[PDB]
């Protein structure tokens, strides 16, 4: 406590004086190995060292399985496929195994060599002393009453209007840049400039457009579409057909941008071309408005399900269900895709079909419902 | 010539003359932290947070976050000439065309799981031990925002590769749930995508939220979270010297700089093995995201799985109030904020129903709180049901039950199973309390029987205290501290004889070591005992 | 055989058992 | 200092007690307006109020000139072009002038109403007291000498090997993923897959490729490369020409990728088809190696200059100088583009020119020098 | 009826009971700084950095940083049908197709 | 863009200490490459303002 005494205090009596200032009191602190000639101390300082040498031997192994190793990708039927498949496992059991063994070797230095000390420290929490509660409250209130702002009801009132009309300025400038209008007339249909959720790619651009029910030849985006005869499938063909507007075509870079706006940017385009077996037609219930939206045991319902919008692809050709893979709604394809299970509450939108004069499948226009998963402004 | 003794003092005097941190270093170098294994559960969420910063910065300068369509023309042979986004090509270039790039990518997904798992384990320490009651209320709230951010920070993470499995989660969550909101549901969808789904600006918005904003908030909340546990003197369990205004534990400089720095080396070591050995997110198997294909299922990571199961179990309940509609997806958006409101505002619910507004610094042992232990395991068993009902496309296929019967054990069980885990855990907790009173009133049940000379099989209890002139022991008082139930844990086992595992020490060096084991476990025992009597 | 459901099983019984089981070795029981 | 006296100490007496604990002595502190009713207080409390009401009116203007202003883009000769050119200034003098006036009014409250004070605080820096210097150096060393790490020469030496081989494990695994080889054989030329920076597009793929000197028809993004006759330009040419594969064409999406890697993804392609007047031909000094790389008063030098690689484009038809805008090198086209000026010290790589049998401009292969901005492993 | 004096006293007793920032705060508040014009020159670089944060967090909600080529087909009439990177097309969407996005872009450069 | 071609592609290409080996390490290939701006977007948002704000 005075410089006349700190010149001769030992190192242990300065640790105790450093804890009286903070209230810290090490009650017990005894070294791990009090017996000098032990021979069990010598086999536990190597037991610590064997883990730290493994952390250096494995880090040296990680340096050499990173440089001197065939990291190149090799395909499945190649020669170096197995030796590639041990690249990233050898990046793990040489990186992670090193510091797992430096971590063990440093816990074992704490369990076995750093002396066990039990320290008690009085927490002074709960409540400040009165000489500190009062000299703050008499400093914040003097900074507010000495400021003479409470007597000035014109500065302090216009400041709240000033920071209010500025805070309303930024929070509209910061937010109003990204507040789009969802019902802005954009998509140029036959009725002329509808919204986005009311249009689906099956909506006709003019009166007699004759959208085709064209499938793809696998990997539908970059693949050219091809038309679909009604005799293509036999019994639950479930072929996905896309809106091919009979003038797009593939081969040139100008009219290859149309096919990516039908799939990879185009949601609510795909529909399922379900073919009901002719033996079970009496167990088919039409919908109220959608009575003749079929052409001879060919039904067209959307893949976009009526609850959160995953493409419902699984079909299970025996019993006419349209089971969706995400949340498993099980639309009953014989009953206008009324949901008979799951969280979905609405039917899939049925598309009308009529054969062309040449003999191809043509839609008779758009749906009755929007295909989307129940935005707030939907009629039903 | 190097010295490292005169240089250590001549440099420490240069710091303590320009600056003067010795009256401030010592007060945080004599800081005392309680040694208990539960108090290291929060460090797993911190040590996995740093690995997500370190492995994240690596693949931040390889990943390209756009949605511009581009053919692959690279090295992975099944994906050749495939129209993919640029975010999926530069996630197939990290995995395949960078040395050690799949490793850093896999560690970064496993550390994201260990981050979110060791939050849930750490919430379960705070909730059941009662580490939130009077001073720690704000540290619960600053805390529980890190759980809600880690749900969304991880969900914004694997949405970035634009995988087929991962893109249908965005169509479900961010386009199905956020479009059926009743006040404005379509206006919020255009303010998030810039148009209809998918759009062009989503994955760049989900890249800036995921690298700058939300880790900027999580790292700023953690710094406000660890300050409120450094400067509020970390809670402790009751015990021998633990008396509500002390912190009986170990200091910072010799110990807890070592056992907390070595524990960071092991949590990084576990994630180094898991990121190397175990494959995590093979995004090359399922192709690029295009809205005309699906996978065999769709489910999030395990932290966002309880929201997916919450979608699957609420039935097809819609209202149609006018020419509008209120879909099924709003029952989750109001059922996710209601779960988050009860979890943020819990320390203010319990003090309203109990009146427990006194300053608490000793943890409640969770058997001593039979209601909050039972309310907690009600909420685990509802989480464990909602996270197993989102993978009922796998329980149906691999466990052979049904696809219809798994929802009805998730619908009937959502009411039943939180109600019959409340009963069995309110009655587990009190039945642990009575086990602690049969060891105070009678003693530790030693196994040895000793048939008496007239029959009379007895059990020879060890009294754990003073004795009467009659053979019965004096009953002790319960004090919240864990009681031993087994006699080997009271040091009745002994030492196996020192030496190696195969060859013994010469037994003169054995009696000098085992004497120092009964004189350091006894000097420590008369240190807490003479300090416990100093307080009282 | 892949997907986020075996990720969750191989996290809790491998990654968090070896993170709690190490924490029980470093820390004490009181 | 005792709770019996803090109950009656006034708010002024606790600030002085709150400052002597912290070492802060407010020497002078006097309120701004000592006389109560002055009529000059009442006009400087409205003057503060007018700058705060200016922000509450200009911030409300920024709310109204943001929502109710024709912000849409209008072209240069349009009708509402003037209201667009005042969009972003009206966002500036209403946002910024709001908080400038709030910031002015909040200074004028501090200058005129918050009392002037002169507080002196003794900084206690320079050195800690001896009781704190001594109970830290004896606390750090007690956790080192008492930890028994100095005597254990096996652990402390294997910890440096262990942490050293892990620091050399990460810093190769973290860095060596982004290290590429600049000399890996990539470009498949006729000389057996030569490396990058020795290939510049003009390197022929086989013996008789005959890369045409093809120009651009303006806006070279989606522009087909028309050919060039040698009589197309009269004198003083300045025609940026490009390599042409003579298999691309235009229109198809397969060969449109060859023109995207021609300009925007391919540097050191464009060269200057410079034509010399016939009046000054004796004042032409050919290079020692590039003796016969011309055909009829024509020359072909690269746009990519020989120092830091900007395209040199300025022509200077009176005195033949190839001034580049980035660092002003001024090559001399009569002297094999040797520099007259600037930081460039190297000439430009001349491309050989030969007419076709049909009559178009054909390059006779690659250059002699690499085009690039003097990389390290350069032969010249 | 609101009071804002008893409501502000019981809030300070609540903070000082959970926490105890009494002696810690008063030393920070009673911190004395010299009043000189030159000592505010470092605050301009501290205050311009906060504006770069606030107008840069905004500006990354609209910027797409890739280099993949795409034609424009937007709203700026001279740059129609020009092969540009997506980093340049969204930098032309901030200037033109975001309401007051040219302002926040220009503030962020100044 | 010509400022990047001047500074990052002319100065880093003629350093005698290591050579042009760094030029493939901050571009991923020849100029302009494909991973220039997404590497200059990562540095400029988190990596450098995370060091500026830390300093
Ligand atoms: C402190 C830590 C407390 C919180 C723990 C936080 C970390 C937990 C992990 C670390 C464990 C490591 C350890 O053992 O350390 C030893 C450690 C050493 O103690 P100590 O070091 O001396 O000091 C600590 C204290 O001093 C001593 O404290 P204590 O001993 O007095 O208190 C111990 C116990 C307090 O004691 C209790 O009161 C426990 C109450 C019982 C809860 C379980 C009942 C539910 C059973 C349902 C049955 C259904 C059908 C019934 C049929 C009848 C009708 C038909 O702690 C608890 O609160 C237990 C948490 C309750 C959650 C239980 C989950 C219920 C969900 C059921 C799943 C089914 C749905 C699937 C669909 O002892 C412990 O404290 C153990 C901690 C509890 C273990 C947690 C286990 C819960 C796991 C939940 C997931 C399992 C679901 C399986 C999925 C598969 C589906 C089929
Ligand atoms: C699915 C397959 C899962 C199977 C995998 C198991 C593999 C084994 C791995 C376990 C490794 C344990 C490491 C820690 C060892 C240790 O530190 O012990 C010393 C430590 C200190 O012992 P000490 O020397 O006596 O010190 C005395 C102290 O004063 C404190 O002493 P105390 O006596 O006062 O406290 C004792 C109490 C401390 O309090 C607790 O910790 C409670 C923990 C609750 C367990 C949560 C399981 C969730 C149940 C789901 C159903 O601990 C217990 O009694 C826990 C019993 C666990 C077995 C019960 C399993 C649930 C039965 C479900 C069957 C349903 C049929 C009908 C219902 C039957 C009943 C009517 O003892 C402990 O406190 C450890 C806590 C044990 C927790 C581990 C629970 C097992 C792991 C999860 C089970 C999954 C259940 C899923 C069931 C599926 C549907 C049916
Ligand atoms: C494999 C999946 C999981 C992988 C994770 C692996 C690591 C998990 C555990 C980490 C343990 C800490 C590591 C450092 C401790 C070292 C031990 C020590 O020196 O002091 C004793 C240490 C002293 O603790 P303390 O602080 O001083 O105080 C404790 C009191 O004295 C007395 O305390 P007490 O009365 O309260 O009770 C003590 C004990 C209660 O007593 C016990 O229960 C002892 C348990 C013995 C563990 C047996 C091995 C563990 C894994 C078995 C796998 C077998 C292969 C199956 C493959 C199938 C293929 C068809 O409670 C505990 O110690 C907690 C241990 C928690 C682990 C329980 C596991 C639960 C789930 C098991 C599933 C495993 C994942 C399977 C996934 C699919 C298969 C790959 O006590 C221990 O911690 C014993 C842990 C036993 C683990 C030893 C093996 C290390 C694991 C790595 C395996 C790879 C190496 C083997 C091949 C190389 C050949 C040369
Ligand atoms: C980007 C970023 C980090 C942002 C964080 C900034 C931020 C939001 C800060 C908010 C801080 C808040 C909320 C503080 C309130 C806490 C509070 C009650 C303060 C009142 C102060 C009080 C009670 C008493 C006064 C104390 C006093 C007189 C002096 C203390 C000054 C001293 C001695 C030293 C300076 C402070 C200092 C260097 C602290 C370092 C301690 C920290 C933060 C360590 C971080 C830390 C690490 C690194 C661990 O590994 C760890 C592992 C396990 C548990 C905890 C921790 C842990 O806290
Ligand atoms: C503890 C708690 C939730 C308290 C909240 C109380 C409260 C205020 C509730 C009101 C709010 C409500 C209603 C919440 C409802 C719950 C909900 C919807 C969300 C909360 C989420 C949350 C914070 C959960 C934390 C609890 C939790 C899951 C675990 C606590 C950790 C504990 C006690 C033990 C872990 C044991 C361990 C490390 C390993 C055991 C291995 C096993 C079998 C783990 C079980 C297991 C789990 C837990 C998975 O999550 C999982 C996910 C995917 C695949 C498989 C598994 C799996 O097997
Ligand atoms: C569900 C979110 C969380 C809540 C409610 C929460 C709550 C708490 C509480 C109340 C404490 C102090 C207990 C005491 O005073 O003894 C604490 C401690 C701690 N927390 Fe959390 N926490 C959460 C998440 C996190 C996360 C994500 C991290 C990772 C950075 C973290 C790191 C820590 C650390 C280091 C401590 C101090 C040591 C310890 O007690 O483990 N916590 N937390
Ligand atoms: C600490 C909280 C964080 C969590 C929980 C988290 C989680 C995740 C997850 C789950 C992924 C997907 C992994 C995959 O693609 O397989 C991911 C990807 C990514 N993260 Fe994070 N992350 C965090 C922080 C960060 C930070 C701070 C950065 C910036 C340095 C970052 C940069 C990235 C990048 C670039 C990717 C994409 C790489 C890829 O797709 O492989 N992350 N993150
Ligand atoms: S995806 Fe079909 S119900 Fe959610
Ligand atoms: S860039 Fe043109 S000379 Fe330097």
């Amino acid at each position: 406590p005075t410089d006349a005494e700190l010149a001769e205090m030992s190192r242990e009596e300065l640790v105790k004086l450093g804890g009286k200032i903070d209230g810290v009191e090490t009650i017990f602190k005894e070294p791990r190995w009090p017996v000098p000639g032990t021979k069990a101390e010598k086999r536990t300082e190597r037991l610590v060292a064997y883990w730290l040498m493994l952390g250096g031997l494995s880090g040296l192994a990680l340096l050499l399985v990173f440089l001197f190793w065939p990291w190149e990708y090799q395909p499945f039927g190649s020669e170096g496929e197995f030796l590639y498949s041990l690249a990233t496992p050898l990046y793990g059991l040489t990186f992670g195994l090193s510091i797992l063994s430096i971590g063990i070797g440093a816990v074992l230095f704490q369990k076995k060599f750093i002396p066990e000390e039990i320290s008690v420290q009085d927490r002074h929490d709960g409540r400040s002393p009165e000489v500190h509660r009062k000299t703050v409250a008499a400093n914040l209130t003097d900074a507010l009453e000495g400021s003479t702002l409470k007597r000035r009801k014109v500065i302090g009132l216009s400041l709240g209007i000033g920071l209010g009309a500025f805070g309303a300025g930024t929070l509209v400038a910061f937010i109003g840049g990204l507040i789009k209008n969802p019902w802005k007339p954009v998509v140029p249909t036959a009725e002329g400039k509808k919204a986005v959720l009311w249009t689906s790619g099956w909506t006709p651009r003019f009166k007699g457009e004759t959208i085709y029910l064209a499938r793809a030849t696998g990997r539908p985006g970059e693949s050219p579409f091809v038309k679909m005869r009604p005799e293509d499938i036999d019994a639950g063909g479930m072929e996905t057909v896309f809106p091919w507007r009979e003038s797009d075509g593939d081969g040139t870079t100008v009219e290859s941008e149309h096919k990516l706006t039908e799939i990879a940017m185009g949601v609510r385009n795909p529909v399922m071309l379900i073919r009901i077996k002719p033996a079970d037609m009496h167990r088919v219930i039409k919908r109220k408005g959608q009575e003749s939206f079929n052409f001879g045991e060919l039904f067209a319902y959307t893949k976009v399900c009526s609850h959160l919008g995953c493409p419902s692809s699984l079909y299970e050709q025996q019993t006419y269900r349209i089971l969706c893979p995400c949340h498993q709604s099980q639309f009953d394809a014989l009953e206008f895709a009324k949901p008979i299970f799951g969280p979905a509450a609405r039917a899939l939108a049925q598309l009308p079909i009529t054969i062309d004069e040449d003999g191809y499948l043509v839609a008779n226009g758009d749906f009755v419902e929007p295909v989307g998963p129940a935005f707030w402004e939907r009629k039903s | 010539s190097p010295d490292f003794a005169k240089l250590a003092a001549a440099q420490g005097d240069a710091i303590d003359s320009r600056y003067h941190p010795s009256a401030a270093v010592r007060r945080q170098l004599n800081k005392v932290f309680p040694t208990h294994w539960s108090f290291l559960l929060g460090e797993i969420a911190l040590y996995s947070f740093i690995i997500l910063l370190l492995t994240g910065v690596w693949l931040t300068l390889f990943f390209d976050p756009s949605m511009a369509h581009v053919t692959y023309d690279g090295v992975y042979q099944p994906l050749r000439g495939v129209q993919m986004s640029r975010a999926y090509e530069t996630a197939l270039d990290i995995s395949f065309e960078v040395r050690g790039g799949l490793f850093v990518r896999q560690v970064h997904h496993w550390a994201a799981l260990m981050f979110a798992a060791s939050i849930m384990v750490h919430l379960a320490r705070i909730f059941f031990t009662g580490a939130f009651r009077r001073p720690r209320e704000a540290n619960w709230v600053i805390g529980s925002l890190l759980l809600i951010l880690a749900m969304f920070e991880g969900f914004f993470g694997y949405s970035l590769p634009d995988d087929l499995l991962s893109g249908t989660g965005i169509r479900a969550a961010l386009s199905g749930i956020t479009m059926g909101i009743p006040v404005i549901g379509t206006w919020m969808h255009w303010a998030l995508f810039g148009g209809d789904f998918p759009g062009e600006i989503l994955i760049p918005r989900l890249y800036a939220l995921h690298i700058l904003l939300i880790p900027g908030i999580i790292l700023a909340l953690i710094g406000a979270h660890l300050a409120l546990v450094w400067f509020q003197k970390h809670t402790q369990f009751p015990g021998p010297g633990r008396t509500e205004t002390n912190v009986v534990g170990v200091r910072v400089m010799p110990v807890f700089a070592v056992k907390s720095g070595a524990f960071f080396a092991m949590i990084t070591g576990v994630l180094g093995l898991m990121g190397g050995l175990l494959t995590i997110n093979p995004i090359w198997n399922l192709g690029p995201y295009k809205p005309s294909q699906v996978s065999a299922g769709s489910q999030p990571d395990f932290y966002m799985m309880w929201t997916d199961g919450l979608i699957r179990l609420w039935p097809a309940w819609e209202f149609y109030p006018f020419g509008h509609t209120i879909p099924q997806g709003v029952w989750v958006a109001v059922g996710m904020g209601l779960v988050f409101a009860l979890l943020i505002a819990y320390p203010f619910i319990e003090k309203k129903v109990t009146g427990d507004d006194a300053h608490h610094n000793l943890l409640q042992r969770p058997r001593d709180v039979p209601v909050r232990t039972a309310i907690g395991s009600m909420a685990i068993a509802l989480y464990l049901l909602l996270t197993f009902a989102c993978m009922n496309d796998i329980i149906a296929l691999k466990f052979h039950i049904s696809l219809n019967a798994t929802t009805w054990i998730g619908r009937i069980g959502m009411v039943v199973l939180p109600a019959i885990v409340y009963f069995v855990a309110y009655r587990w907790a009190i039945s642990l309390q009575r086990s602690d009173r049969e060891v105070l009133e009678h003693g530790v049940e030693t196994g040895i029987i000793k048939r008496l000379p007239h029959g009379a099989y007895v059990e020879l209890h060890q009294p754990l205290g003073p004795v009467d002139e009659h053979g019965h022991p004096i009953p002790l008082e319960y004090a919240g501290a864990p009681l031993p139930k087994r006699m080997n844990k009271l040091g009745s086992g002994g030492a196996p004889g020192t030496g190696s595992f195969l060859f013994p020490d010469p037994a003169v060096e054995h009696e000098a070591l085992t004497e120092a084991a009964h004189a350091s476990e006894h000097k420590s025992l008369t240190a807490l005992k003479e300090h416990q009597d100093r307080i009282h | 055989g892949f997907g986020p459901a075996p990720e969750g099983m191989a996290m809790w019984i491998i990654g968090m058992v070896a993170a709690i089981g190490v924490a029980m070795w470093i820390g004490s029981r009181a």
